[PDB]
């Protein structure tokens, strides 16, 4: 006291909030790709015909 | 069965015959052409670009 009031220092609270992945579950690939554009060709196949 | 009286012949009874069943089996016969207008295009796998 008198110049200064001392103190103690109890531990400091840090709360680091976060985001968790939820939907990342399902895109589960990955493509490191360096070409302009990603492709995708989708084809139906009616084999059910008789 | 039939009551009968005794003094009598008894009764004749009647039977039955049986029966058959016939199949012929069918035909299919399905074909594709495959000239080069199926052959030359591009198909999924292929790279864009060249191929």
């Amino acid at each position: 006291a008198g110049l200064y009031t001392t103190y103690q220092l109890l531990e400091v609270q840090r709360k680091l909030k976060t985001l968790p992945a939820f939907f990342l579950q399902w895109f589960p690939r990955q493509i490191n790709f360096q070409e302009d554009m990603i492709a995708f060709d989708k084809v139906i196949q009616d084999v059910t015909r008789v | 069965a039939p009551f009968v009286a005794p003094n009598v012949q008894g009764r004749v009874i009647k039977e039955s015959g049986y029966n058959t069943k016939t199949f012929k089996p069918a035909y299919v016969k399905p074909k594709h052409v495959i000239d080069p207008n199926m052959i030359i295009p591009r198909q999924p796998g292929e790279a864009l670009g060249t191929g």
